[PDB]
RNA sequence: AAUAGGCGGCCGUCGAGGGCUCGGGUAGAAGACCCGGUUGAUAGGGCGGGGAUGUAAGCGGGAAGGGUCAACCGACCCGCUUAGUCCGCCGCCCCUAAUCGCCCGAG
RNA sequence: GGGGCCAAGGGUGGGGGUGUUCACCCAUUAAAGGGGAACGUGAGCUGGGUUUAGACCGUCGUGAGACAGGUCGGAUGCUA
RNA sequence: GUAAGGUCCGGUGGAGCCGCCGGUAUCGCGGAUCCUGCCGGGAGUAGCAGCGUAGUCGGGUGAGAAUCCCGACCGCCGGAGGGGCCAGGGUUCCACGGCAAUGGUCGUCAGCCGUGGGUUAGUCGGUCCUAACCCCGCCCGUAACUCGGCGCGGGGGAAAGGGAAACGGGUUUAUAUUCCCGUACCGCGGGGGUAGGUGCGGCAACGCAAGCCCGGAGGGUGACGCCUCGGGGUAGGCGGACCGGCCGAUGAGGCCGGCUAAGCGUAUAAGCCCGGGGAGUGCCGUAAUGGCGAGAACCGGGUGAAAGCGCGAAUGGCCCCCCCGUUAGGGGGGUUCCGCCGAUCCCUGGGGCCCGUGAAAAGCCCUCCGGGAAUUCCGAUCCCCCGCGACCGUACCGAGAACCGACACAGGUGCCCCUGGGUGAGAAGCCUAAGGCGUGUCGGGGGAAACCCGGCCGAGGGAACUCGGCAAACUGGCCCCGUAACUUCGGGAGAAGGGGUGCCUGCGGGUGCGUAACCCGCAGGUCGCAGUGACUAGGGGGGCCCGACUGUUUAAUAAAAACACAGGUCCCAGCUAGCCCGAAAGGGUUUGUACUGGGGCCGACGCCUGCCCAGUGCCGGUAUGUGAAGCCCGGGUACAACCGGGUGAAGCACCGGUAAACGGCGGGGGUAACUAUAACCCUCUUAAGGUAGCGAAAUUCCUUGUCGGUUAAAUGCCGACCUGCAUGAAUGGCGUAACGAGGUCCCCGCUGUCCCCGGCCGGGGCCCGGCGAAACCUCUGCCUGGCGCGCAUGCCAGGGACC
RNA sequence: ACCCGAAACCGGUCGAUCUAGCCCGGGGCAGGGUGAAGUCCCUCAACCGAGGGAUGGAGGCCCGCUAGGGGUGCUGAUGUGCAGUUCGCUCCCGUGACCCCGGGCUAGGGGUGAAAGGCCAAUCGAGGCCGGAGAUAGCUGGUUCCCGCCGAAUCAUCCCG
RNA sequence: ACCGAUAGCGAACUAGUACCGUGAGGGAAAGCUGAAAAGCACCCCGGGAGGGGGGUGAAAAGAGCCUGAAACCGGGCGGCG
RNA sequence: CUCGCGGGUGAAGCCGAAGUCCGCUGGAACGCGGCGCCGGAGAGGGUGAUAGCCCCGUAGGCGUAAGCCCGCAGGGUCUC
RNA sequence: CUAAGCCGCCCGGUGGAUGGCUCGGCUCGGGGCGCCGACGAAGGGCGUGGCAAGCUGCGAUAAGCCCCGGCGAGGCGCAGGCAGCCGUCGAACCGGGGAUUCCCGAAUGGGACCUCCCGCGGCUUAUGCCGCACUCCGGGGUUUAUCCC
């Protein structure tokens, strides 16, 4: 086992959904908090200065 | 069928309709009757039925007419002597 | 499926209305140097990103 | 290296906490402003069996209202009336405080202090004997063969804990102990150190043998204290 | 067989000799080889021979017994019955198809 | 029978224990010869021994472990 | 021009470009298993088989048909390849018009392309309640936080848990409990009348319409585990009669249809209960357990489910017949019983098991407490009628092509819920009805081979094969008889071994009203090689090692002797404890309390577990020595730094306990008597010198040890010896019934494993028509003897060779 | 610092749809066999006691292609596969320490582990993503136009050399 | 005194777009007709796609559009065979 | 401080000279030869070729609501 | 007059190099301008065109609406089409000021397994408006509740 067979039990809910906050599907479900921007975790966004993906947003 | 059916606390009936098609009815399971409350017996004058088929009823025909209607003849007895006594 | 949010019911209609062809006159007008969109896509191949 | 059982038990993972929801709730005296100067009467209700007490448990509903659950000693009635305070007689289901209680009594379910709500000999099948009474410190006896003294004023039931005798049964089967130890959540089955890695237990190793003695210091540090922990002695005496 | 042979015959300076197509295995992975091709028994068909199983369907009679000890039912047996069925074997009979047609070829 | 010469056309087989080559043994036989070919031959086969990862015993080491010491298990790709 | 290169001539092109001097630079291509793009040989080759081998004949369409459509015939699944419906998919749904591309071939076809359309709710689900659990506010910690957290207050948390209410007929190309028709129900509010406020019948259990509004308390229900059994009922099925149709010979016989929802009204069964009654040399009762002066037999009576019955409801659905039929329509009949089997589907009761105890809340009903009006008045849980019931989902697949795995993937998800007839114990195997399909999708040809993979058989011998009986074969179901060593007395056990088995004609027995239905025996006749005739369907026995057993393990080379287990035993801890997480706050064990929590080792069961505390470790004491800072004293410094001494905790030194703590258990001096043997036996190096057991062993080097058995032959196996290189008592010793896809040896039987291989079947291989790649590739490609980096197609001398 | 290549180390964050463990709520396992405790009955003798038949349904019991689960041998098919773990026959468990589903919790020197260094999204003797980072190496490979002139060395001392 | 579409920012253009991973995050390819569409009216063949004539344009530069190298493939020509 | 006034600056923006003169090639002159002009403008771009004078523009100048800045004048406060 | 095959030239196919071009990049002395938000920001979701998919712009007044000023005959975006419409009562376009500005989002009256739902009070006839998060500051009331304005 451990691929082929192991891929199709992926029908149960999904991990993350769409975000209210940020419009990107990284909305973990299950624990309520985004993985993306903190949604429903921190009241300001999550950034890190090793992250270059907000920066991709704006060609910055 | 649908999973909320696929449950046991459904009870599943094969039905033919007039049409000749073949249908599965559903409903709830009827509750357990009342008990006395000190001794655990089954009492008499409350029909067993969910809340929609006690409403259907009046007031009269759920419960005996006799007082202490939650306790069953032995158990009224035995209360209503000893409250005699010491009141007396 | 069978019970869909109001808000995803949404989603689906939107990304279905954006599935369509270029139109011919779109394509006259532009003298063929337009004849497709990037958001093009096949349910079966192509799914979408929610 | 990676972490012991024991070690992982105090972070309070799932795998490890109490599933104290399954219970019938705690056991405790009924508050000491009550007990104290005045004594009631309560009638015994119902008894009934605690998933995870070791012993049965019963229903009281007192005079004043207040319904509370106790542990039940050997011989308890359904419907038989009990007193709680300084003037309740001497008989098995009364709890009394223990300047109060003649000595040579079996007691159990004794406060540490005044009002805490009682934490010493609740298993089944457990008492304590009562020994001397003085005016500053009552001396009792404890199961582990132990004689500690109590304030005058701590609260006690006469009796004996109802349910002992279980160990007389074997459990004979893999799957009884399993059921048993799902029950509280105790962690179930063992391994053993010495047929781990090296890299999980001191003991580990390829060669399934101790390489080192198995009594351990007390002062050594957390992951460390495995095996016979401060042991006076070993062996078979 | 680079000394790449000998002989008889036919043809050339339109034309001998071949190929595809045709009915078949003394043959066979494709090719190739072999018989026959109206100058005919190559295959099919008809009849006969010789074989392999083992006595067909139908009918008549009997049948342990049952049944009103009647009518009627009955596994099975006997006679017409060396039967019936089949034959990747053989002989005789041109009855059917081996026809029409196309192509290379030395000078 | 013992020793030796010419001679390589042909044969030189079957079984028991052992992974065995070898060696030993059994009944036959004229004989049951020794070797080379990448210790011929795994894009021919088998995988019993050997040489990973699991595990047990003995010995050595405080220990992790080790043993040209035993012991059980352990994959063999191909359209020329 | 030695050259890096330059310049001229002839074509294409349509817009910029160069000589010389002096400066600047991402300034010069064959490699880097270099990067990006394109294109080659492999190649018109492999693949388009294996797990379900499926098509054929007429007709139609269309330019074009093996592949599309209709009819017939032959087939496949038929406990799913059929029916219904989640999650996931997201328009794949329906009609029409099409074939540039996609579809393993073709295509008029489509889950493809283009154009239009499709999802209708008071009753179905979310919405409401709460469970495990999560979040926010205060509070504490943190340098700090979006970080960690106990306690309070608040909120969330199930589309299969709890939880108000609807069924049938018809309708669309595509929606139906949603749309139309018929007939109902629940929630809220309103308008009349009435019961009651102020009423009755029963000894009783109880029967009743049995006041209204607000707040509170109590009780019940909601509300529950596993195993097993009785009783009642319903789906579904079987047989017979009789109305219609089809087939059949317009014989016998066979097949099809003979149907009926919610909602209203209505009763008993079991349980429980009430009144009378007064028992034992007992009585009554169940499938079984059982009940009785604490009230049994026996009489009456109350309350109590699933169902059935009546309306709904025959005009509806179904079958049939007739007049019309260019087309479009219109009418007339049946739709009735009996007897059986019977659920895994419903209702209701017994009984048994737990060192296992198998949820909460909203909601609903009843009673009781106080409070508020009501008299030419108040007023229903009762009867009749009227008004309002919001928001979101609702198409379709639901999988061998609509999901995940890059795919129209033989995997996984969903075997998630259900299964007519015959044989049969059976939801097995086989055949078949309904339903579905010919799309587990390339077709055609053929003694058309060799060879490969699946299958069948095989004379004589029967393991001679091989590391090893790998693979295959033998046995096989049911009834009767009959069953060993050993044993933990339960087992071993279906040990082993032996006999029978079909069909037909009748009798007898069980339960039964029944010649209904299901089982159990007896006698006779008879056929074959074979009667569990297909299908289904154990081969067996005797030794040894390991592990007691069921169970778990390296997903993808190890399923095992490894792990676990019940049992044994040891250690810490009396609670603010013991052990543990953390930076802290606080926390786990803890809704706990020694029959407990935590920490090791061995590992069912039987008999037992010997010696050693010097070594390491742990524990207790610590008189005495040493022992840091701090403090004190003297010196020194106009003050300090600095030097000397005193006090001196823990820890070490020191003393004692402790081996089911780590681990060890030799050596000689010797030994004498009989020759070896040396056995008892006495003594020293350091703590002691291996006890009971077992032994060439999963431990043994010499080693294939020696002796005996097994074979004709024995590096094997079993028993024994002891010389144990280098066995041993809880890192346990020895033994052990039952158990094992564990390793290992032998015997009967069986067989193509082999002597020695030979036939046959289906699928590939081969040819033809189509779609069509990849691994790989310095260029090329004959040999003998040599040279060479020491094993060359390419070099040297020779040989040979048409493509 | 002429250009390229490491295994690795550190920081912050993301994952328990696979899989491991535990909590809450649910669905499922044809058919047959054996026969534990319990409760009894009959025939004769009766100082003892012998002989025979019933009922009852327990079990980490037995057979079993029910469903479902596992993966022993063929070291079979396939092995540029139907498939980056599959298919067939054979085989094992199949009322329990059983199988499965929805809602939850445990997160990287950490979790979970009937203990195999196993599992933690095809990755596990320390996961993935991004950043430190163009890390470093005495080790391997590469380094592009022509002609002209002269033209070596692998040997002495010292270095964890 | 920078680059001139494999260069220059990843993006000269419907570019942090399409696409890959549950996630954090990773992330392309793709410019040019002509001066003016004057973008081929009509005829024959073909089911269609398109082919041959004939027209437009200075030049098809014919939209698969400025130039059109090499690799590779097909035909003719010259040489060997 | 501005009931008031003046000025500066300040959005879009406005003005701004000189050949479309003959001949040749050309599909089309920005080209070649000839004849001219402006220039505080020979920077750069487009226009059917390479254009000081075909067009934009440059050389040089102008205007602008609100806002901002400075000042006049009047009314106050405060400091030595 | 040799079949396959090899090299060379010509033509043709395949491909997209080279050359020329550039409304895009990169770098830079000097110059200008530098914060937006509860009067609800930035990022995002969904809508919006006669024919309209992407981008761009806008928000149910939805490639737009109104007022002052500049320009002066065309205009309806990238984007070369059909049809039609707007403009001399001055459009398009440009600078300034206004109006509209769905939903989520610090998101705030309460909730999010779905950027959609459920609430409580005054005004209003009703339509329909205005208030209600937490942690505080300056005040008032009383119920002393951190309860209300
Ligand atoms: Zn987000
Ligand atoms: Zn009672």
């Amino acid at each position: 086992g451990s691929g082929t067979a192991t891929f199709g039990k992926r029908n149960s809910t999904p991990t993350h959904i769409r975000c209210r906050r940020c419009g990107r599907v990284s909305y973990n479900v299950k624990k309520g908090y985004c993985a993306a921007c903190g949604f429903g975790r921190s009241r300001r966004l999550r950034k890190y200065r090793w992250s270059k993906k907000w920066k991709k947003k704006k060609n910055a | 069928m649908k999973p909320m059916y696929r449950s046991r606390s459904w009870r599943r009936k094969y039905v033919r309709t007039p049409g000749g098609r073949v249908v599965i009815h559903f409903e709830r399971k009827k509750p357990k009757i009342a008990h006395c409350a000190m001794c655990g017996r089954p009492l008499n004058g409350i029909p067993r039925g969910r809340p929609v088929e006690m409403r259907k009823l009046p007031k009269t025909k759920k419960r005996p007419e006799r007082p202490m209607p939650h306790l069953c003849p032995r158990c009224m007895r035995k209360v209503m002597k000893e409250q005699i006594r010491a009141q007396l | 499926a069978r019970n869909k949010p109001l808000a995803k019911k949404l989603r689906l209609a939107k990304a279905l209305k954006q599935n369509r062809r270029v139109p011919v006159w779109v394509i006259v007008k532009t003298n063929r140097r337009v004849l497709t969109h990037p958001k093009r896509r096949y349910w079966r191949r192509t799914k979408l990103k929610e | 290296g990676k972490s012991l059982i024991q070690q992982r038990r105090g972070k309070g993972s799932p795998t490890f906490k109490s599933p104290s929801h399954r219970f019938r709730g705690a056991v405790k005296y009924i508050p000491l402003n009550y007990t104290q100067e005045k004594t009631l009467r309560g009638v015994v209700e119902e008894i009934m069996h605690d998933p995870g007490r070791t012993a049965p448990v019963a229903r009281v509903k007192f005079e004043n209202g207040i319904e509370k659950l106790i542990i039940a000693p050997e011989g308890l009635l359904v419907g038989q009336e009990i007193y709680i305070g300084p003037d309740a007689p001497i008989a098995v289901g009364n709890t009394l405080p223990l300047a109060k209680i003649p000595e040579g009594t079996y007691v159990y379910n004794i406060e540490g202090i005044p009002g805490d709500g009682g934490k010493y000999v609740r298993a089944g099948g457990t008492y304590a004997l009562v020994v001397s009474r003085e005016p500053d410190k009552v001396i009792v006896q404890l199961p582990s063969g132990e004689l500690k003294a109590f304030n005058p004023m701590c609260r006690a039931t006469i009796g004996v804990v109802a349910g002992g005798g279980r160990l007389e049964k074997p459990l004979v089967k893999a799957g009884k102990a399993y059921y048993k130890y799902k029950a509280r959540n105790k962690f179930w089955p063992t391994p053993r150190g010495v047929k781990m890695n090296a890299v999980n237990h001191p003991f580990g190793g390829k060669e399934h043998h101790p390489g080192k003695p198995t009594t351990t210091s007390r002062r050594a540090p957390p992951g460390r204290k495995v095996g016979h922990i401060a042991a006076r002695r070993t062996g078979r005496r």
